[PDB]
C-alpha cells in the first residue's frame, strides 16, 4: 500500500505533460511478462479503492486529460498492481465522458473559461452505483 | 524453472465490463 | 472431444500461448519477410461438462466495445479448433467452447510485422580462392534486456569442401558439421540487448538460420485477459497461462 505511495512520482509526471528534433528512442522489441505474477482485468473493488486513494491524495481532480497523461496512470497500475491497461476507457463525445469500468469514480467533463473539446478528470461517487456508460451504450456491454 | 516457463494464474471474467 | 462422466480431484486448465517468428532477410541486410504465427495450446482437466470463454485483447473486440483506444492485437488468418462456436465469434468476437479432455489446440493466428528481428546476425566473409576462408559473425539480441532467449542455435553454411576449422568466441560454443556443410554456434542463455562475437576460418546457397526459445515473452503483445468457466455444480476451477516465443522459420540470406 506504501508503494501505492509511489503515486507522487506518477502524479508529478502526470503533470507537466534550423529546427529542433525529437530524440527518437531506440526501441527494444517484444512484450515481456514477469514470471508468476497474475494479470487480470481491473475490478469493481479495485477501481473503487483506487478511485478513493486518488481523490484523497489529489492530483487527478481537474487535471486536464490528454491520452498521454492517461497512459502514465494506466502503466503505473499495470506495473504495480497488475491490471491490464484497457479499463480506463470513456464513452465518446461530445459531452461528459463516462467510465466504461464500473467502479471507476472519475468522469471527463468539458470546460471553457480557463482555455476537439478539452476535458478534466472529475470525481463522482455516483459512478460507483450507477453504470452510466452501460445504459448510455449497452452496445458495449454484456 | 519449468519447461517453457512457469504459469501465472488467470482471471475468470472481464471484471472490467460486467462479469 | 468431450464425453460425459469425467472427473478430477482438482479442476484446472492451462494455456500455452505460443508464437513462432518467421524471418527472411535478403543477403543485403534488408528484410523480405517478417511474420508471427501463433497458436493457443490447452491442457484441460475439468470434471463434468463445463463451458469456456476466452477473453483476448482483440483489436476488433476492443473496437466494438468502446475500448478501441487501448493497445490490442489485430490478428489475422484466425482459425479455431472445432468445439469453438463461430456463430458467436462471427457476431461478438466471443470465443465460446466446450473443451475436449486434456491436450488439444484451441486456435491459430498470423501477424505481419516490420519490427526489429529478435535476433540479428551479421556474418562478414573473406575468401581467398583455393586457399582459405574466414568468418566474422556478430549475434545481436534486439528484444527487451529483461528477457532471455534459450538454446539459441546459429547455423551457418561453410563450403562442402572446406577443411581444418578453427574458431574463437567470447560467449557460447562453435562446432563443425561436415555432413551439413555448416558450422554451429550455440549460446545456451542469451540475454536481450547484447552483442556477441564469434570468429572462424577454415582452408581449401542456403541461408544462415537461427533457432531460439524465449520464455515469459511474446512479440505480438497478446494478452489472455481472462478465461471464464461455467459448470452447473458450484465449481472451483483455475486457469493458468504462459507465453512462449520461438523461431519457427528464421533465416538470413548469405550471398
Amino acid at each position: 500500500k506504501s508503494s501505492v505511495i509511489g503515486w507522487p512520482a506518477v502524479r508529478e509526471r502526470m503533470r507537466r505533460a534550423c529546427a529542433w528534433l525529437e530524440a527518437q528512442e531506440e526501441e527494444e522489441v517484444g512484450f515481456p511478462v514477469t514470471p508468476q505474477v497474475p494479470l487480470r482485468p481491473m475490478t469493481y473493488k479495485a477501481a473503487v479503492d483506487l478511485s478513493h486513494f486518488l481523490k484523497e491524495k489529489g492530483g487527478l481532480e481537474g487535471l486536464i486529460h490528454s491520452q498521454r497523461r492517461q497512459d502514465i496512470l494506466d502503466l503505473w497500475i499495470y506495473h504495480t498492481q497488475g491490471y491490464f491497461p484497457d479499463w480506463q476507457n470513456y464513452t465518446p463525445g461530445p459531452g461528459v465522458r463516462y467510465p466504461l469500468t464500473f467502479g471507476w469514480c472519475y468522469k471527463l467533463v468539458p470546460v471553457e473559461p480557463d482555455k476537439r473539446e478539452v476535458l478534466e478528470w472529475r470525481f463522482d461517487s455516483r459512478l460507483a452505483f450507477h453504470h452510466v456508460a452501460r445504459e448510455l451504450h449497452p452496445e458495449y456491454f454484456k | 524453472d519449468r519447461k517453457g516457463g512457469s504459469y501465472s494464474q488467470a482471471a475468470g471474467s472481464d471484471s472490467a465490463q460486467g462479469s | 472431444w468431450r464425453s460425459e462422466g469425467i472427473k478430477y480431484r482438482k479442476n484446472e486448465v492451462f494455456l500455452d500461448v505460443i508464437e513462432a517468428v518467421n524471418l527472411l532477410v535478403s543477403a543485403n541486410g534488408n528484410v523480405l519477410r517478417s511474420e508471427i504465427v501463433g497458436s493457443i495450446k490447452m491442457r484441460v482437466f475439468l470434471s463434468g461438462m463445463p463451458e469456456l470463454r476466452l477473453g483476448l485483447n482483440d483489436k476488433v473486440l476492443f473496437d466494438n466495445t468502446g475500448r478501441g483506444k487501448s493497445k490490442s492485437v489485430e490478428l489475422e488468418d484466425v482459425k479455431f479448433h472445432q468445439c469453438v462456436r463461430l456463430s458467436r465469434f462471427e457476431n461478438d468476437r466471443t470465443i465460446s467452447f466446450i473443451p475436449p479432455d486434456g491436450e488439444f489446440e484451441l486456435m491459430s493466428y498470423r501477424l505481419n510485422t516490420h519490427v526489429k528481428p529478435l535476433i540479428w546476425i551479421e556474418s562478414v566473409i573473406e575468401k581467398h580462392s583455393h586457399s582459405r576462408i574466414e568468418y566474422m559473425v556478430k549475434a545481436k539480441s534486439q528484444f527487451k534486456r529483461r528477457s532471455t532467449a534459450n538454446n539459441v542455435e546459429i547455423h551457418i553454411p561453410v563450403p562442402n569442401d572446406a577443411d581444418s576449422p578453427k574458431f574463437k568466441t567470447t560467449v557460447g560454443s562453435v562446432k563443425w558439421v561436415p555432413e551439413n556443410s555448416e558450422i554451429v554456434w550455440s549460446v545456451k542463455s542469451f540475454p536481450g540487448g547484447k552483442e556477441y562475437l564469434m570468429r572462424a576460418h577454415f582452408g581449401l546457397k542456403p541461408p544462415i538460420s537461427v533457432k531460439f526459445e524465449i520464455p515469459y515473452f511474446t512479440t505480438s503483445g497478446i494478452q489472455v485477459r481472462y478465461l471464464k468457466i461455467i459448470e452447473k455444480s458450484g465449481y472451483q476451477a483455475l486457469p493458468w497461462v504462459r507465453y512462449i516465443t520461438q523461431n519457427g522459420d528464421y533465416q538470413l540470406r548469405t550471398q
